[PDB]
C-alpha cells in the first residue's frame, strides 16, 4: 500500500490488498458499472442462470452427435434464448457456451433497452426515468430497473401518457395535441 | 405492428448479414467434419486454431423454399389482391379480372385515389400476402408487379404477347379449381427465386385429378404463361387452351414492398452493358 | 405566461392548428375572422362547435386557427374539428372537468367526428 | 434525339440499335416520334446533356 | 428479324473464338511446359 | 381447451399454428365456435368446437387484441385492441363483415350488453365508453380516472397523485339488467356506475 | 492398416475402458469418453500440418505443483513397471524420454498438464 | 449496325406446337412442379433423463425471469389413459359434490 521497495517487493510478491483471485478480476463490479446495476447480487443471480445454461449445454453436447434428443433440445434451448433476447443469433450451438453471458442477460434489462431505443441519452438517465415512473411496457407502468425485456415485448416500451417527457418531445416538434393530454 | 414489423425485418437482415459474414466457419467445420469421416490430415489453418475444435464438440450436431416464403410455405394458403395502375382503361379492367381468375385466393380491388404507401399498409395489416399491380398502354397491358407482403420481395415483369380470354370468343366459363403447375427450364438461382415467387401464390396441394394446368415456360428470359385444361384419352392427352396467354420478362427483383424503392435490389436488367445480349438470366 | 392550449384538426390532407387561450372572445381563422370562412355554404359547418354549446363558453377565450393543405370542404372540416377539441381541451385543463365532459357529451351527441377523425383506410375485402 | 434520320421509316428501319454519346454513355433507340419526322426516343445509361452528340456507328 | 439473326450469329462467333483461343493456349501450355520442366529436371542433375 | 363439467374431462384442445400465448377468449352462445386473442399476434383465432380445427384467423387489428366478447343475442363478435380500436366482426352467414370503431386511447376490457345492443369499453385514459353496435356511434361515456383509489407503493419515488400506474380499469362487466357496470383494475378501488346517468353509484376499497 | 474404424478403436481402447458388451462406435458414446475421444481424434489429425509449438499446448500449471505432479506420476510409473518387471508381465515399449502411459494417465488426464515428455530435456 | 437486346419473340404456330407438346409430355408423366402441403440403452436413457430434468428447471426459471412473456413449447400429441370411476371420486375433499356421473361415456363403455 506504500509502494514497496525492491527487497520488499521481491520478498512479498503475492501481497495485494485490492485484487484477489476469488474476485475474478472484479467482473461483477465491471459489468454492473457498464450496465448500471443497483444491487450487488444481480450479477450472481444472473451468473447462476448462465451456469445453468452452460451446464446443460455441456451435458447436452456430451450426447452422441446424431441423436434427435440432443438435436431437439439444443435447437429448443437455442430458440428460447434467442426469443428471450440473451442470444443474438440462433445459428450455431457454440453460442450456448461462448455467447451466453451475464452481459447478454444485462443488455436485456429495461434501461439498456431504453438507451438502445434512444429513449434516454444514457443508461443512468434511463434508470432515473423508470425509477421516476415514466416508462410503461404495454399498458402497465414498470417501476424497477431490473425488468428483462424480451424481443416481442420490446415493441411496447413507451412512455406513460401524461408524461412530462412525452409532453416535451411532442412540444419540441410542436406536435402536441392537448386533447389527449399530451 | 409497425414497430414489430420494422424490428423484425431489422433482425432478419442482421441475421442474414451475420450468416454471410460467418459462413466461413460453416465450410471449415465441414472440412474438419469430413476429416473425421475419412481420416485425412487437417490443414494448418484448421489445425492450429484451438477454439474452433472445442467449439466443434458442441457444433457436431448441425446440418427449396427461401427466407421470405419459408415460414408459411404449405402451412397457409395465400391471399392476393389484384389492382390496376390508376384510372385504368376497360381492357386493363378485363385483364385484371382475368388475372384474379388465374390465381385462386385472389380478389380484385378498384384502384383510384389509393396511395401506394397506405395501400401497402392496409394490405399488410389486413393479412393479405401478395399484391399484383397491373400497368397498361392504351388497353394493351404492359407490366405486372408482384409484391409479397411481410416485407418480402417485389418482382416486376413486363408482359409482351398478350391475348385475352375476353378478347377471343364466348368459349364458356373458367374452371377455378386449384391448378397444377409446370415450370420449364428455370435453371439458375434467379430461376429458382422467380419460381418460388411465382408459385407461392397458388394453393398448396391440388387434387391429383385436378383438370386444369398452368405453365410458366422459360424461353430465353421470356416466361410464356399459358393455361390449359385437359382430359386424358385412350391414346394421349388432349389439351384445350383456356384463359390468357402472355410472355412476362423479369426486369426487376428487389427486396422490399412496393412503396419505397429504397430496398436492396437482388437483380435488375442491365440493358446497356457491353455483354448484355450474350447470357440469359443475366 | 398565459394559460394556452393547442389542438389539431384533420381531414384528408387539410390540417388545422388551433391555439386557445384566455381572452376577450375573438375567434380568428387564418388571421381573418371566423365569419369569413369560405365557401360560405359550409360556414355553419364551421359555426356548429359554437352554436352547439353556446357562445357563453367562447365569451372568455380567444381561439386562433391556422389551416394549411387540403381543399375547401376538407379545410372547413379541419377547422371545426380543431375548434371543437380545442374547446374541450381548454375546459379540461383550465375550467372544470364537469364542463369538460359536458362539452364532450354535446359534441359526441352531435357527431363524434368533431372530436375523432376517420383516419386509416381502405378495407382489403 | 433530333437529326440523324429524315423520316420515321428510317428510324423504323433502325429501331433497337445501340447508340452512344461522345461521353461514352451507351444507349439504344426505341421508337420514332410521330409528328417531328426524324426525331426519336432513345434510352441511355443515365441522364445525357444538351451539349452532347449521339452516334450510331455503322459500316 | 435481322436483329435476332445478327445477335445470335455474333454470339455463336464469339463463343467459338473463345474456345479456339483457350484451346491453343493450354495446348501450348501443357505439351511444351512438360518439355520445359523435363529440361529443368535433367538440368538439375548437373 | 374445453372442459366437460359432467365427466370432468378436457375433451378438446385448440392450438394455433404460430406458437403464441392466449390472453382472452370468447365463445358462441350456440357454442359451435370458440374464439381467442393474444397479446403478441394481432390476429383472432377462430376454432370450431364440434370438430377441432382452426376455422379462421381474423386479421385487421394493428395492436395486440386485448379483449374479446360475443354478443349473446345476435352473435356478433366484438374485439378490442391496444391500437385504440374496438372492432365488430359479422362472422356468421356469408358476410365476413368488419366494422372498426376508433376510440381515443388503447382499449383493455371490452364488455357486452346482455341484449347485444351496446358495448362498453374501458380505455387507458381512464374512461368507460359505451357504443351502439348496429349504428357504430358512441352512446355515452363515464370519466372514471378521478374516482380511482391508486395507492403509493413502497419502492417508488413518485406520489400517488402523479402516478400513472393504476388510474384505469382493466376489467369491466355489465349488470344483467344492462343498467350498471362494475369495474376494477390494478388499484384498490372497484367502482360501479349506472350507465344511463353515467354516475358513480358506489366505490369499494 | 487402412481400416479406419479398427485403428480408431485400437488407439482409443484405453480411454473407452477408462470411461465405460461395450460401445465403441460414434452415435453410441456417452459423455467423457466422447469428449476425450473426439479431442484425441482432432489432435491426431491436426498434428500433421499444424506446428509442433502450436498443436499441443499444455495447461498452465504453476511450477511447484506441476513438478510435484510429475514426480508423483513418475513414482507411479516406476512402481508399475518395476512390479511388472519383477512379475513376468510383458509391458509395451516406450521411447527414451517419454512417460509410460498408464491407467492413471488416462483417468487423471495427466498429459494435458504434464505433457508426454519433459521437452526441455528432449531439446537438450 | 449492332443492336442492344434481342427483340421480343413472335409467337407462331411452331412455338405454340412445341410448347403444347412439352405440356403434354409433362401432363402425361405427371411431372408437376406444384406446391406440396406441409428403449435405447441404460446409459443413454439416464443421460437423457438428467438433461431432461435440467432442461425443465432451466425453462422454469427462464420463464419466471422473462416475466412470463415467452413463446410456448411446439406441439405434443401425447397419449392419456383414463380409467372409469365416479366423478364424485374425481373431486376434492369437501362435504359436497357437483356431479355423480361416470368418467366414461356410454359409447366408451
Amino acid at each position: 500500500v506504500r509502494k514497496l521497495k525492491h527487497h520488499e517487493q521481491k520478498l512479498l510478491k503475492k501481497v495485494d490488498f485490492l485484487e484477489w483471485k476469488q474476485d475474478q478480476g472484479h467482473r461483477d463490479t465491471q459489468v454492473m458499472r457498464t450496465y448500471h446495476i443497483q444491487n450487488r447480487e444481480d450479477y450472481h443471480k444472473y451468473n447462476r442462470i448462465c451456469g445453468d445454461i452452460r451446464r446443460l449445454a455441456n451435458k447436452l453436447s456430451l450426447l452422441p452427435p446424431t441423436d434427435p434428443f440432443r438435436r431437439k433440445h439444443e435447437q429448443l434451448l437455442l430458440d428460447k434464448l434467442y426469443a428471450m433476447g440473451v442470444l443474438t443469433t440462433k445459428s450455431k450451438i457454440s453460442d450456448l457456451e461462448n455467447k451466453v453471458t451475464v452481459s447478454a442477460i444485462c443488455r436485456r434489462r429495461l434501461p439498456v433497452i431504453m438507451h438502445r431505443l434512444k429513449m434516454a441519452e444514457t443508461i443512468q438517465d434511463a434508470v432515473k426515468f423508470i425509477e421516476q415512473g415514466h416508462v410503461r411496457v404495454g399498458p402497465n407502468l414498470i417501476n424497477d430497473p431490473a425488468y428483462l425485456v424480451t424481443r416481442n415485448m420490446e415493441d411496447y416500451v413507451t412512455w406513460v401518457d401524461n408524461s412530462k417527457i412525452k409532453k416535451t418531445l411532442l412540444r419540441y416538434r410542436n406536435q402536441i395535441d392537448d386533447f389527449d393530454f399530451s | 405492428m409497425l414497430r414489430r414489423q420494422a424490428r423484425e425485418r431489422r433482425e432478419y437482415l442482421y441475421r442474414k448479414a451475420q450468416e454471410l459474414q460467418d459462413s466461413q466457419l460453416q465450410q471449415k467445420r465441414q472440412i474438419i467434419k469430413q476429416a473425421l469421416a475419412q481420416g485425412k490430415p487437417l490443414p494448418k489453418e484448421l489445425a492450429e486454431d484451438e477454439s474452433l475444435q472445442k467449439d466443434f464438440r458442441y457444433d457436431q450436431s448441425l446440418k427449396q423454399v427461401d427466407d421470405e416464403y419459408a415460414a408459411t410455405s404449405g402451412i397457409m394458403d395465400p391471399r392476393i389482391i389484384v389492382t390496376t395502375s390508376r384510372d385504368p382503361s376497360t381492357r386493363l379492367s378485363q385483364f385484371a379480372k382475368e388475372i384474379k381468375l388465374l390465381f385462386p385466393n385472389a380478389v380484385r380491388l378498384n384502384r383510384g385515389n389509393y396511395v401506394m404507401p397506405n395501400l401497402v399498409d392496409a394490405c399488410k395489416k389486413s393479412g393479405t400476402t401478395d399484391l399484383v399491380v397491373l400497368h397498361e398502354h392504351r388497353g394493351v397491358p404492359t407490366s405486372l408487379t408482384i409484391s409479397h407482403f411481410p416485407h418480402g420481395p417485389t418482382a416486376q415483369f413486363s408482359l409482351h404477347n398478350v391475348v385475352m380470354r375476353h378478347d377471343i370468343i364466348n368459349a364458356g366459363n373458367q374452371s377455378e379449381v386449384n391448378p397444377h403447375l409446370i415450370f420449364d427450364n428455370f435453371t439458375t438461382a434467379l430461376g429458382k427465386r422467380v419460381v418460388c415467387i411465382l408459385k407461392h401464390l397458388f394453393n398448396a396441394g391440388p387434387k391429383k385429378d385436378s383438370e386444369r394446368v398452368i405453365t410458366f415456360a422459360n424461353r430465353g428470359d421470356f416466361i410464356s404463361v399459358r393455361q390449359h385444361v385437359y382430359v386424358r384419352t385412350r391414346e394421349g392427352v388432349e389439351i384445350a387452351e383456356v384463359g390468357p396467354r402472355f410472355e412476362m420478362r423479369l426486369f426487376e427483383l428487389r427486396l422490399g414492398t412496393l412503396e419505397n424503392k429504397d430496398a436492396d435490389v437482388e437483380w435488375q436488367l442491365r440493358r446497356f452493358i457491353r455483354t448484355a445480349n450474350k447470357k440469359d438470366y443475366l | 405566461a398565459v394559460p394556452s392550449v393547442q389542438t389539431f384538426g384533420k381531414k384528408k390532407s387539410a390540417t388545422a392548428v388551433a391555439h386557445v387561450k384566455a381572452g376577450k372572445g375573438l375567434i380568428k381563422v387564418n388571421g381573418s375572422p371566423i365569419t369569413l370562412v369560405e365557401p360560405e355554404i359550409l360556414r355553419f359547418k364551421v359555426y356548429e362547435p359554437l352554436l352547439l354549446v353556446g357562445l357563453d363558453k367562447f365569451s372568455n377565450i380567444d381561439i386562433r386557427v391556422r389551416v394549411t393543405g387540403g381543399g375547401h370542404v376538407s379545410q372547413v372540416y379541419a377547422i371545426r374539428q380543431a375548434i371543437a377539441k380545442g374547446l374541450v381541451a381548454y375546459h379540461q385543463k383550465y375550467v372544470d372537468e364537469q364542463s369538460k365532459n359536458e362539452l364532450k357529451k354535446a359534441f359526441t351527441s352531435y357527431d363524434r367526428t368533431l372530436l375523432i377523425a376517420d383516419s386509416r383506410r381502405p378495407e382489403p375485402k | 434525339i433530333k437529326d440523324m434520320f429524315s423520316s420515321a421509316m428510317e428510324v423504323a428501319r433502325f429501331e433497337g440499335a445501340q447508340i452512344k454519346t461522345v461521353s461514352g454513355i451507351r444507349g439504344e433507340i426505341k421508337r420514332a416520334l410521330s409528328k417531328p419526322e426524324g426525331h426519336y426516343r432513345a434510352a441511355f445509361e443515365d441522364k445525357i446533356l444538351m451539349s452532347d452528340i449521339v452516334i450510331l456507328r455503322s459500316w | 428479324f435481322e436483329a435476332r439473326q445478327r445477335i445470335e450469329e455474333k454470339n455463336k462467333e464469339s463463343s467459338d473464338y473463345h474456345a479456339k483461343m483457350a484451346h491453343i493456349v493450354n495446348t501450348i501450355n501443357t505439351e511444351e511446359g512438360a518439355e520445359k520442366n523435363k529440361y529443368e529436371r535433367e538440368r538439375k542433375l548437373r | 381447451r374445453a372442459w366437460d363439467l359432467i365427466r370432468y374431462r378436457n375433451f378438446r384442445t385448440f392450438t394455433g399454428t404460430e406458437r403464441i400465448q392466449f390472453n382472452c377468449l370468447a365463445v358462441d352462445p350456440s357454442g359451435e365456435v370458440v374464439c381467442a386473442g393474444s397479446l403478441d399476434n394481432f390476429d383472432i383465432h377462430v376454432w370450431s368446437v364440434q370438430t377441432g380445427q382452426l376455422l379462421d384467423a381474423l386479421s385487421g387489428h394493428e395492436g395486440p387484441v386485448s379483449c374479446l366478447s360475443f354478443s349473446q343475442e345476435n352473435s356478433v363478435l366484438a374485439s378490442a385492441s391496444w391500437d385504440k380500436t374496438i372492432r365488430i366482426w359479422s362472422i356468421f352467414g356469408r358476410s365476413q363483415q368488419v366494422e372498426p370503431i376508433e376510440v381515443y386511447s388503447d382499449v383493455l376490457a371490452l364488455s357486452m350488453r346482455p341484449d347485444g345492443k351496446e358495448v362498453a369499453v374501458s380505455t387507458l385514459k381512464g374512461q368507460i365508453s359505451i357504443f351502439n353496435i348496429e349504428d357504430a356511434k358512441q352512446v355515452g361515456n363515464i370519466d372514471c380516472r378521478k374516482d380511482i383509489i391508486s395507492g403509493r407503493f413502497n419502492q417508488d419515488r413518485f406520489t400517488a397523485k402523479n402516478s400513472e400506474r393504476s388510474k384505469f380499469f382493466t376489467t369491466i362487466h355489465y349488470s344483467f339488467d344492462g343498467m350498471a357496470i362494475v369495474a376494477g383494475g390494478n388499484n384498490n378501488s372497484i367502482c360501479l356506475y349506472d350507465v344511463p346517468n353515467e354516475v358513480l353509484l358506489k366505490r369499494f376499497i | 492398416q487402412n481400416d479406419l474404424e479398427l485403428q480408431q478403436f485400437l488407439r482409443e481402447s484405453h480411454l473407452l475402458s477408462a470411461f465405460n458388451g461395450i460401445v465403441y462406435q460414434d452415435d453410441q458414446v456417452i459423455g467423457k469418453a466422447r469428449s476425450r475421444t473426439l479431442e484425441m481424434r482432432l489432435n491426431r489429425l491436426s498434428r500433421v500440418n499444424g506446428h509442433q509449438d502450436k498443436i499441443n499446448k499444455l495447461e498452465k500449471v504453476p511450477m511447484h505443483i506441476r513438478r510435484g505432479m510429475i514426480d508423483k506420476h513418475v513414482k507411479r510409473i516406476k512402481k508399475y513397471e518395476q512390479e511388472a518387471a519383477e512379475g513376468g508381465i510383458v509391458l509395451s515399449k516406450v521411447k527414451k524420454g517419454q512417460f509410460r502411459k498408464i491407467e492413471s494417465t488416462y483417468k487423471k488426464d495427466i498429459e494435458r498438464r504434464i505433457g508426454g515428455s519433459i521437452k526441455a530435456r528432449d531439446k537438450e | 449496325f449492332d443492336r442492344t437486346a434481342k427483340p421480343v419473340p413472335v409467337i407462331t404456330s411452331e412455338v405454340t406446337e412445341s410448347l403444347e407438346d412439352m405440356i403434354r409430355r409433362r401432363i402425361q408423366d405427371s411431372n408437376f412442379d406444384d406446391l406440396q402441403r406441409r428403449a435405447l440403452s441404460e446409459e443413454l436413457q439416464k443421460a437423457h433423463s438428467e438433461i431432461s430434468e435440467l432442461y425443465a428447471n432451466l425453462v422454469y426459471k427462464l420463464d419466471v425471469l422473462s416475466s412470463v412473456h415467452f413463446v410456448p413449447k411446439p406441439a405434443s400429441t401425447s397419449l392419456e389413459i383414463r380409467v372409469e370411476t365416479p366423478t364424485i371420486s374425481m373431486e376434492d375433499a369437501q362435504p359436497l359434490y357437483m356431479s355423480n356421473a361416470s368418467s366414461l361415456a356410454p359409447q366408451e363403455i
